[PDB]
Order: structure tokens, then C-alpha cells, then sequence
């Protein structure tokens, strides 16, 4: 699966142009036309996950009917957001919805690249090739032999117990990964709160190049159910209540801003959350004051969508030349 | 020039490369994007007046706690009657602005055909 | 060199031993050299001399895959050092293209395939795991007026670098136009500048002019002043040829931008400066004489920063990576035609030979890790001089 | 304005984010931090005068060699008789605090009808 970029404009050949966003309606169209095709890609790709898990060599074989209802859920949620199962959703959330969809694809990848390297064979069957070995197809005369491939089509390939090569650990990771993909795609995972109930916060994390397991848990997700089952290693160590995220659980001895007071060596990105829905001057001023309180580095700009715009500036040299004529 | 460059979302035509990652890199710039109009704001805020939409915070607060904040900020944020503008989105852009050393444009002409 | 390093670093850890030999040390075990008295035993070393070290079949610790990776990498190394791997000889022109790629810090197998390599033969055999998965036709590269790239349409998260190809050998202005339009069409983030190699006095094939806001309020202040003085000493002044020429060449133009750099100084003294060649105070009290010198000095201080060896002293760090990092600066480098073709309708032949050695040919690239641009309307204009 | 903005360590109030890593990222900014005075310098340099401190150079030179330098530079650094200020600290920043040059921003001429 792939995901399109925002400004995608249909042409021969197509382009990415933001010069077409003249007013608000163009903004809504520009995000709707991308969310639709992303949902279609999800529908085409997800229901065939069962093909990575061999029926002969894996111990875990998922049922194919897990992901047959995504198309309808996703279209209902989108038509609910845009055309302001039915629920009440705020329209200014559309930009988040897109991002949410993107994360799903990432989780998919994090699974498919891991399960590719698994070999388990927990219970052997001794009557597969009792007293003979089949060698591959005999090539044409004076042709070079194949020396890079691992698995010829008709050759008796090697299969082992789930002990060596570290597989005893992968046999677990894949389960903990598959389950997460089932929990993300649920009816109540996309779960926003009314905007006046969420104060501003900035939380550090890693860039989009890192695996989904190493990024901070986004703000628009249903935390109390997904804060477990985010990342495997943190689960092993018992630190799952400490991952960077907007919320923190009740009844654990957790400092409110424990991450921004100690050193910051392995973070390069700041997630800024809590501003959507508020006024211009208020949000801008709160962001500037937060940056002042915790000693961070970036700039803030504000822009207006429209084509109307319903001033004077301090120019040093023009005033210097104006001061000698009056 | 100032009236148009720094105020319209047709500011990307001078500074292309804006993207949504939900935040800001160390050293970049963070762009807020808003709209105007009283009737439009009143229509956009309609979902935040529903009783079934508002119940969500109490469902959440059973298990997880939210960041605290000064009471005046929260008090100001709850007055939805007289509001003219509303923030819709944000974008990322990976470089700060010089802000000094005035600019002098250098102009070139294209060669003549034969 | 980088491919060599990749191969060696991979092969350092291989243990295969497909066919053992039971005659090696059949009934005993050797241990290492006995240390000196009261010395510590060696506990970090993995292969000591004379000790009987452990050797295994290639099905443990993940060697069943290294035994293929090292073959694939050696074969790639052999293919790269062949007579046909660098096939930009003879040189020829190609359309402009930009491809996203990973940094030079990444393994060579994870970078893009540069366009001076014989792609139809190396697009297989570049990267191994792509070979396993069977997506070798879709690895980012050049091949397979300008060429529209496709992967620039989907999300670009795990790329950080832009490779720019197709601009060497063309005229300066067309390369600038094409690169800027290509940036605009796909919404990319980088800056563009151009520089020249040579000495300052080579700027004789163009006319130099310019407008600085800082001086506008002065040119008016002076101009009208002179006009007033015209209406009070008119009698004697309208007979002095010098004053009439100075009135109709300068002080009679709307803007200072219409005075070229050559009209500010005497050509003969300037030619004498190179060894190869071998009641007025009314205008001085009122600074009609200082404004022109300031204008000249600013024009010279701007034109002198167009040269490579003098730009390099204010912005050190230029290197060639074949492109630009996300958010950086792309520097083109050009030279006059006279320095390339040193020695190769007769009038049309002569004019063509003359104008095709005044052209600006783009020769090289560099990159910088920062962008320096931020609403002033001062500018400098350069106009090609007719032949 | 530069009498105050660009001199005091309360320059962070306009450019927050300073950090100590012992160096500078490629393309960043390197900030030195010093303190003025005769008495402060005479007191702070007290450790570099005692021979038990000075012996460290000779003893460490048994095994490893130090970078080269021209004799007159080391001869001048050794005086320490009339010194008014001393460097005390260092910091980093992730961007260029540019100066010393105007920008150019190469652009092309517009298509005017002929």
C-alpha cells in the first residue's frame, strides 16, 4: 500500500500544487479526495494478510474474516466528519483523520517486514520425504547455476525448530504486532475530546523515519485501551506506562513533565498538541510562552485561508530619510 | 508586499515544502492556519455543544489523567458566544528565517534564439 | 571505495564450514600459550593463536543468509569494476530529473543508483533484500524536455536527500528556470544560487545597473536641487558645454537605476591601470559628487561576490554530493565559453564564433547545509551587451 | 539595540535553546561565554601556577603526543601577567546566526510584451 500527498491535482501528468487552495471549500475537497483513495488502498490490501503465515511452518494462522468490515466503518466515519452507524463529529478534525489513516499503513509495514523472516515448525511431520531428497529443476546446458536464492520451487528446503537464529523471540513479536493492528482498526479508536478540555502540551519524540513502535502515542487516539500493546520491548521491560504520550495513567508514581526536565539526547522532533479549535492570538501567545518556559528551539507563524484580507511597519532607513525632510 | 506575502495561504508559492507531521523539528518553523466569519465559526463549533459529544471527557478520566493548567486559561477557553476566528490546521517547515541582512535581488536574462 | 567497505564489513563475521575434516585434531584439544607468572588470563579475545577454536555448520547464528549476502556483494563489486560501468563517455545531454534518496551515511545498498552508471545492467544486483522481495524494478533511480518522476507523488518520510541530474553543459539561465519550475511543480524545499570562476575584470560582456531603495530619497533631494540652481545661474551656465552635458546625461533621468556602471568613470585611466596596456564647488558643497561614488562602490561590492574564490571566504564548507539535502542550498558553477573551446557566409561564421564564446556554460555543482533568504526591493540588473 | 541584545547572556530571551555538547553541529552556531575583571582572573588562574598541577603535562607525555603548535603562540599564552578577561563556558545552537553579507536570491526577468 501507498498513500498520496495532500495537494494532489489530477492532470496529465499529475502534480502537487498548493496554489489552488483559495478558500476553505478547496481545503475540504483537497483532503477528502485523498482520504477516499487511501481508504480504498486499505480495503484492497488488508484482507489478504493471511498469506504471510505459512500453513505448514507457522504455529499461528489468523482467520481471514478479521478485516472484512473496514471499508464500511471507514466510509461511515469519513462521511460523518465531512457531511457534518452515526455519531457526532467536529469538522475541523479532517486533517487529523488523514494522518490517522497514514499511521495504519505504517503499522501494516512494521508487521509485514518482520513476519517475512520467521520460521517456526513447532510440530514436525515425519512423513514428508521419508528416504529421499528432491533436487531442483535441471537447468539448460552450460548455463550458470543459481547461487543467490534461498528457496527453489521444487527443492527440499531446510526447516528447523523454533530455537535457533533468535526465532524463539520473533515467534512472540509477530503476535504482539498482529494484535495491535486489530486494535487500531476498531469502532472507537478515533476519539477526540471537546477542544476546551485539552490544555496545550509539547512532547518530544523521534522523527517519522523511526518504526511506529518508537514514536510517541498520538493525541487523537483512545489511550486507555492502546497504551498497552503499543511496543513490544517496552512491554518486556515493564515501562509501557512511561512511553511519551499526551496522557498518563492513574495510580502510578509519574511526574507530570518528567520527560522535558531531564536530558534530551535521543529526541529530534516535538509534537505540539492541544491548539486546534482555539483563537488565533490566544494559541500563538500560549505557544510562545511555553517555548519560553521550557527552553525550546523553533519559530511560529500564523496564516489565514481566504482571498480577501478584509497597516504600517517600522522601517529604519525610510524613517531615517523621513526625519530630515519634515 | 507585506500585506500579501505574510498573510495569505498563497504564501507557499514563495516558500514551497509545507507538510503536516503534527509538530516541529528541532530548529524548524510551525505554521498555524485559520479562517474568519461569525456564522462560519458558529457552524463549525456545533459539535462541541452536543451532550453526547461532551460526555467523552468523563469516560476518559476514569483511567487516565490530563495535563493541568492555570484556571484563567481554561476560563477564557470556554466562552463560545463571541468568537470571530478559529484555528483549522498546522504545517511544518524545516528552516528558520534569517530576519536580517537586507536582500538584494539578482536578475538574469535568458539567451537569444538563433 | 564504499562498495569495497560494505563487502569487507559484511564478510568479517562469516562462519560456514560446509564440509568438515575429522582428521584435524582427532583425540585431543590444544590450549593457548601459558601467560607469565601472576598475569591475568585473556578473556576478551575470540580467536587466540594455537587454541583449538570452534567451527560450525552454516545453519546457526544466521549464517544461512550471510553465505548468500557475501556472494551477492562480491559479484556486485566485480560488476562495478568493468569497462562498461561508467558510460558517460562520450558525454551526452539528458532531461532534468530529481530523485529522492537516503544520505551518504547509509549503506550503499540503500542509496539511489546514480545516472552515470550503466543502469540497464545494474538495476538488478544493486541491493539484496530488494532482490529477495522482488521489487528490483521499483528501486529509485534515474531511468526506467524534462522527465516526470512518479514516486514524488506519495508520502516521502524515509528520504532526506534530493539527487538532481541533467543540468551539466547547458546555458545558465535556462538551467535556473528549469530547476525552479521543477521545484514549483512538486512542492520541494531547497534554495538555488549560481557562481562564476574567474577574475573580476571579465565582466565586460554585460552592462551593470541597479536600484537601491536606501538611495532613492537622496536622488530626488539632489535632482530638484540642481534644477533650482539651473533657474538662478541660467545665463552663464547655458553657455558652458560641460554643465549642459552633465544636465542632459545625468540629473535629467527619473531614476538612478538608468545609469550604467560604465558611465561613472574614465575608460582610459582604467585601461592604464592594467600592465598589459603598456565655481565648480557648488556641485561639491551639495553632494552631487558623493552620491555617484557611493552608487559605484555599492555596485562593485555586489559584483565582487559573484566569483567562486571570493564567495568561498564568506561561506566555507562547499562540497559535491550530486544534489541537495532537504532544506539546504544548491550552488551551480559556470564559466565563459572562451575557457572551454581554447582552440577548435563568413560573417555569420564570425558572429557565431564570437557569441558562442561569450556564453555561460554550467560546469559544476556544490551544496551547502543552510538556506539564506528571507521583503526589500533593491536589485541589480545585468544586460547582455550586443555584438 | 545591540548594546544590550547581543552582549548579555540574557540573549537567550530572544534565541532560546542553548545547550552544551562540547562542539557544534554541522551548520549550527558555536557560542563562547566569558567574564571580565582583573581580580577574578588572578583568582581563577591560581591552579595553573602550582607545580603539582603543572606536572601532569610531563607525566602524560610518556605514552602519547599532543597536537603541534608554533613556538611563539605557546610562548605568548604562558605569560598570564596582565589579563582582564577569561573564557568560562561554551554552548551550541542549531542554526546560523548569520552576518557579514547581504543575500542575493537569484531570479529571472518578467515576460513583458514586445
Amino acid at each position: 500500500p501507498q498513500v498520496r500527498r495532500f495537494g494532489y491535482t489530477l492532470e496529465t501528468p499529475p502534480v502537487i500544487r498548493l496554489s489552488n487552495i483559495v478558500d476553505y471549500d478547496a481545503f475540504l475537497k483537497g483532503y477528502q479526495q485523498v482520504c477516499l483513495q487511501a481508504i480504498d488502498e486499505i480495503d484492497r490490501t488488508f484482507p489478504n494478510l493471511f498469506r504471510l503465515f505459512s500453513p505448514f511452518f507457522s504455529s499461528f494462522n489468523p482467520a481471514p474474516s478479521d478485516f472484512t468490515g473496514l471499508k464500511t466503518l471507514l466510509n461511515q466515519r469519513l462521511s460523518d466528519i465531512v457531511s457534518g452507524i452515526s455519531q457526532i463529529e467536529a469538522q475541523y478534525a479532517l486533517q487529523y483523520f488523514y494522518d490517522y489513516l497514514s499511521q495504519l499503513v505504517s503499522a501494516f509495514r512494521e508487521l509485514a517486514e518482520s513476519a517475512f523472516d520467521l520460521m517456526d515448525d513447532a510440530t514436525p511431520d515425519t512423513r514428508r520425504f521419508p528416504k529421499f531428497l528432491m533436487l531442483g529443476l535441471v537447468p539448460l546446458p552450460n548455463q550458470k547455476p543459481e547461487v543467490y536464492a534461498l528457496n527453489s520451487p521444487y527443492r527440499s528446503n531446510f526447516s528447523q525448530s523454533p530455537i535457533y537464529n533468535g526465532n524463539q523471540l520473533r515467534v512472540k513479536q509477530v503476535r504482539f504486532l498482529y494484535d495491535r493492528l486489530v486494535r487500531l482498526c476498531a469502532a472507537d479508536s478515533f476519539y477526540l475530546l471537546p477542544f476546551y478540555d485539552t490544555p496545550l502540551k509539547i512532547t518530544p519524540s523521534k522523527d517519522r523515519a523511526a518504526t511506529l513502535s518508537q514514536q510517541a502515542i498520538p493525541y487523537y487516539l483512545n489511550y486507555p485501551q492502546l497504551y498497552q500493546y503499543w511496543s513490544y520491548d517496552t512491554y518486556r521491560k515493564g515501562r509501557s506506562q512511561s512511553h511519551p504520550a499526551y496522557f498518563y495513567p492513574n495510580n502510578a508514581n509519574i511526574t507530570p513533565n518528567s520527560d522535558l526536565l531531564h536530558r534530551l539526547d535521543d529526541y529530534s522532533f516535538y509534537r505540539i498538541e492541544g491548539h486546534i479549535g482555539e483563537a488565533n492570538a490566544t494559541a500563538l501567545q500560549r505557544i510562545l510562552d511555553y517555548q519560553q518556559r521550557y527552553n525550546l528551539a523553533f519559530d511560529v507563524i500564523t496564516l489565514k485561508i481566504g482571498n480577501l484580507q478584509s497597516i504600517s511597519g517600522q522601517f529604519d532607513d525610510l524613517n531615517a530619510d523621513f526625519g530630515r525632510i519634515k | 508586499q507585506i500585506m500579501e506575502l505574510q498573510l495569505f495561504h498563497k504564501f507557499a508559492q514563495n516558500n514551497p515544502g509545507m507538510e503536516h507531521l503534527g509538530g516541529v523539528p528541532k530548529g524548524g518553523t510551525f505554521v498555524l492556519v485559520y479562517v474568519d466569519g461569525r456564522e462560519l465559526v458558529r457552524n463549525l463549533l456545533s459539535a462541541d455543544r452536543d451532550p453526547t459529544y461532551q460526555a467523552r471527557t468523563e469516560v476518559i478520566k476514569k483511567y487516565a489523567s490530563l495535563p493541568p493548567g492555570s484556571p484563567q486559561e481554561l476560563a477564557t477557553s470556554r466562552e463560545l458566544l463571541n468568537r470571530e476566528d478559529i484555528v483549522v490546521g498546522d504545517f511544518c517547515l524545516p528552516y528558520r528565517f534569517s530576519s536580517k541582512t537586507p536582500t538584494v535581488s539578482y536578475v538574469l536574462t535568458q539567451p537569444r534564439p538563433i | 571505495v564504499s562498495a569495497f567497505r560494505e563487502l569487507a564489513e559484511s564478510a568479517f563475521d562469516l562462519m560456514d564450514d560446509a564440509t568438515p575434516d575429522t582428521r584435524r585434531f582427532p583425540k585431543f584439544l590444544m590450549l593457548g600459550l601459558v601467560p607469565l607468572p601472576n598475569q591475568k588470563p585473556e578473556v576478551y579475545a575470540l580467536n587466540s593463536p594455537y587454541r583449538s577454536n570452534f567451527s560450525q555448520s552454516p545453519i546457526y547464528n544466521g549464517n544461512q543468509l550471510r553465505v548468500k549476502q557475501v556472494r551477492f556483494l562480491y559479484d556486485r563489486l566485480v560488476r562495478l569494476c568493468a569497462a562498461d560501468s561508467f558510460y558517460l563517455l562520450p558525454f551526452y545531454d539528458t532531461p532534468l530529473k530529481i530523485t529522492p534518496s537516503k544520505d551518504r551515511a547509509a549503506t550503499l545498498s540503500q542509496q539511489a543508483i546514480p545516472y552515470y552508471l550503466n543502469y540497464p545492467q545494474l538495476y538488478q544486483y544493486w541491493s539484496y533484500d530488494t532482490y529477495r522481495k522482488g521489487r528490483s524494478q521499483s528501486h529509485p533511480a534515474y531511468f526506467y524536455n524534462i522527465t516526470p518522476n512518479s514516486d514524488l507523488l506519495h508520502r516521502l518520510d524515509d528520504y532526506s536527500f534530493y539527487r538532481i541530474e541533467g543540468h551539466i553543459g547547458e546555458a545558465n539561465a535556462t538551467a535556473l528556470q528549469r530547476i525552479l519550475d521543477y521545484q514549483q511543480r512538486y512542492n520541494l524545499a531547497f534554495d538555488v544560487i549560481t557562481l562564476k570562476i574567474g577574475n573580476l575584470q571579465s565582466f565586460q560582456d554585460i552592462n551593470i545597473s541597479g536600484q537601491f531603495d536606501d538611495l532613492n530619497a537622496d536622488f530626488g533631494r539632489i535632482k530638484d536641487t540642481f534644477a533650482k540652481l539651473w533657474q538662478r545661474y541660467e545665463e552663464s551656465w547655458s553657455r558652458n558645454v560641460f554643465l549642459y552635458t552633465l544636465k542632459r546625461v545625468f540629473f535629467d533621468k527619473t531614476s538612478l537605476a538608468e545609469i550604467k556602471s560604465d558611465q561613472l568613470f574614465n575608460p582610459i585611466v582604467a585601461r592604464a591601470s592594467v600592465k598589459e596596456a603598456y565655481a565648480a564647488d557648488t556641485l561639491n558643497y551639495f553632494e552631487l559628487k558623493g552620491l555617484m561614488t557611493a552608487y559605484q562602490q555599492r555596485l562593485a561590492q555586489i559584483m565582487e561576490l559573484q566569483l567562486f574564490h571570493k564567495f568561498a571566504q564568506n561561506n566555507p564548507g562547499m562540497e559535491h554530493l550530486g544534489g541537495v539535502p532537504k532544506g539546504g542550498t544548491f550552488v551551480l558553477v559556470y564559466v565563459d565559453g572562451r575557457e572551454l573551446v581554447r582552440n577548435l557566409s563568413p560573417q555569420e561564421l564570425a558572429t557565431s564564433r564570437e557569441l558562442l564564446n561569450r556564453e555561460d556554460i554550467v560546469v559544476g555543482d556544490f551544496c551547502l547545509p543552510y538556506r539564506f533568504s528571507s521583503p526589500t526591493v533593491s536589485y541589480v540588473l545585468t544586460q547582455p551587451r550586443p555584438i
